[PDB]
């Protein structure tokens, strides 16, 4: 659609001020707002009919503040957020209210502290000899590991290049240790044919995009800060 | 002393209140023509309006300005606006003044008296200026609480940093009369109420005139 | 006011058609259903406060008396699946119902289920269990035990030859660890 909203990805301390900017359709009058928790639907927060603010539910507490900044946007802050906020923030413009067309939505993580945030450790897994011998195809495995929060895009490059036919990729990432801050951890699959994966001359390459931190936040811990990043590991053909 | 609490707002008011007099945009131009004065074409590339519809309450106070020269200084809205093209036309209360004879050689700058708890402070002569001889109260109103909601965070909630609680705005003229609005005294909760206090086209003179405001973080 | 979305969940094969049901308590000026996908983009489907429309393999019908609206799903396709959302305009203030998660399996001509070990490409003994081209009904072993990770089965598809892959990944952190065993 023709809404856009920024940040994509957020990652911010429990009490820390966050946020978010929404970038509606220019002939579009009304702006709305709405938060979407992991499992359930989006809840009405509060929305714009021009330069006017017509509604504000009883989610969109004191601790909350929207506003239109003039002209082709708006804005949504929340003051000293608690874990309780993370959730799906989501946009969207109507000529009417007739029909609502929606923005790519901003994921916020409200985390205790930063020390919980961890850059993920990518490993590529060479397709088995039974399966090659009987099936005639090679899947290749990729497990990215010890990642928080599940801010990822998993992605596979054959000789430079993005495949998404025969891409295996898990709906959601599992966490390591249930019930704690628990790190994550999420895989998958690329299947080609035999003689493909023989060829010494292609590239096998698992990319996984993280969000984490940003230049703005603060970092004290001896390791090193687990910024915005893509990790990567190699397989060459056999 | 007996103003109106800002914890007494309705819903959506103080939000609102900060649309208007930080956000929003105003409509300011200087020698056009054109109860109510309908200014066809007076948006250019703008995606929601290209009309302006200004309310001078009766007919009397319209024959006034009428199919003469005007300058326009004041607060636009779209939602609730009445009146010319269906969804492309913006609403405005007074903030109307006649063009001929009306220039100033100088930019007048409006001294501003500011007292918090009854303690005065400064204020940079700066925010509140106009190049006019007779000027709507609407325009020096609209600068003064600018200044007001981006220093002291007026129209901010007591959670954002907002500590005034009560206030009065005074439009002090040369020979004693005042012009008196109550920073909290809301019509309402939308721009189609909030902006009625314009609706009366008051102009004043600049000329020896001083902004006397009050303050109470209590 | 108050709006429910049945089934909450919906397994289908590909291929054949579905229904999707939302009720709601009042008179509504405004419905519209949407579509959510992986990254949690909202695509409208369809505007619907009453009569019947049509988009494709997609339809929609709402009877505005008996307070529900109906989607429809001809030919289901495995990019079909996701998030399916009815909201209602309450009369505005807009309130979405719990939602149904559509899962459209894949069209498997021959499930030959095989459990493979797999080896780490870097200098390391590390490895991983694969259990591959089983049949779409077959359901995945939950967390059987601590310390060893079973993920949930996905759909492959290939372009050059129409082929459909059912996979699922088991690892654990003890070095010891049995592939034939691991998917029971
Ligand atoms: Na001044
Ligand atoms: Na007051
Ligand atoms: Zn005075």
């Amino acid at each position: 659609t023709g809404v856009s909203q920024n940040p994509r990805h957020k990652i911010t301390k429990r009490g820390q001020n966050v946020t978010f900017r929404c970038d509606p359709i220019s002939e579009h009058n009304r702006l709305y707002w709405y938060r979407q928790t992991l499992g359930q639907g989006p809840e009405f927060l509060t929305y714009f009919q021009n330069e006017a603010q017509l509604e504000k539910s009883r989610l969109l507490s004191d601790r909350f503040s929207a506003e239109r900044p003039k002209g082709s946007f708006s804005t949504l802050e929340i003051q000293r957020t608690e874990q309780g906020d993370s959730a799906m923030y989501l946009c969207a413009s109507s000529l009417g209210g007739y029909e609502q067309y929606f923005g790519p939505g901003t994921r916020l993580t409200v985390t205790e502290d930063l020390k919980n945030v961890f850059p993920p450790e990518v490993a590529v897994f060479v397709p088995s000899e039974a399966e090659i011998s009987h099936t005639q195809k090679a899947t290749l495995v990729c497990l990215a590991t010890g990642f928080y929060p599940d801010h990822v895009e998993l992605s596979w490059w054959v000789n430079g290049k993005e495949v998404h036919s025969g891409v295996c990729t898990d709906p959601q990432p599992l966490k390591e240790q249930p019930a704690l801050d628990s790190r994550y951890a999420l895989s998958s699959r690329l299947r080609v044919s035999a003689t493909f994966w023989q060829d010494p001359r292609n590239h096998f390459r698992c990319q996984v995009q993280f969000y984490g931190l940003s230049e703005n936040d603060e970092w004290t811990q001896d390791r090193a800060k687990p910024v915005t990043q893509i990790v990567s590991a190699e397989a060459w053909g056999r | 002393k007996d103003l109106r609490k800002k914890s007494e707002l309705q819903r959506n008011a103080l939000s609102n209140l900060r649309q208007i007099y930080y956000y929003n945009e105003k409509a300011i131009t200087e020698n056009k023509e054109s109860n109510t004065l309908l200014f066809k074409g007076f948006f250019t590339g703008h995606p929601w309006y290209n009309d302006l519809l200004v309310d001078l309450g009766s007919k009397d106070a319209t024959n006034k300005y009428k199919g003469k020269k005007v300058d326009l200084y004041g607060a636009y809205y779209g939602y609730q606006c009445a009146g010319g093209t269906p969804n492309k036309t913006a609403c405005m209360y007074g903030g109307v003044t006649l063009h001929d004879n009306n220039r100033l050689t100088e930019e007048k700058k409006v001294p501003i008296n500011l007292w918090i708890d009854g303690k005065q402070t400064t204020v940079p002569i700066d925010k509140v200026k106009t190049s006019k001889k007779e000027v709507t109260v609407q325009e020096l109103d609209l600068q003064a609480r600018h200044y007001l909601h981006g220093k002291f965070g007026l129209y901010n909630s007591d959670s954002f940093g907002g500590k005034v609680q009560r206030g009065l705005i005074v439009f002090h003229s040369s020979e004693g009369s005042t012009v008196s609005y109550d920073l909290f005294d809301a019509q309402g909760q939308y721009p189609d109420t909030l902006l009625r206090i314009y609706r009366d086209n008051k102009t004043i003179n600049s000329e020896n005139l001083h902004i006397d405001l009050y303050l109470y973080t209590t | 006011i108050q709006v429910e979305q049945s089934p909450p969940d919906l397994i289908l094969q590909e291929g054949a058609n579905s229904t999707l049901r939302c009720n709601f308590s009042d008179s509504v000026n405004n419905l519209q259903w949407f579509h959510q996908n992986p990254w949690g983009q909202l695509i409208n489907l369809f505007y619907i406060p009453s009569g019947t429309k049509q988009n494709g393999r997609l339809s929609a019908t709402t009877v505005a008396t008996e307070r529900y609206s109906l989607l429809y799903i001809s030919s289901s396709q495995t990019t079909d699946s996701g998030v399916y959302f009815c909201a209602v305009d309450s009369a505005y203030k807009y309130i979405f119902g719990t939602g149904t998660r559509l899962k459209v399996l894949a069209n498997i001509q021959n499930p030959d289920p095989a459990v493979y070990q797999l080896r780490d490409s870097k200098s390391s003994d590390k490895s991983v269990c694969l259990f591959t081209d089983f049949d779409s009904q077959t359901n995945v072993s939950q967390s059987k035990d601590s310390d060893v990770y079973i993920t949930d089965k996905c759909v492959l598809d290939m372009r050059s030859m129409d082929f459909k892959s059912n996979s699922a990944v088991a690892w654990s952190n003890k070095s010891d660890f049995a592939c034939a065993n691991a998917f029971n």
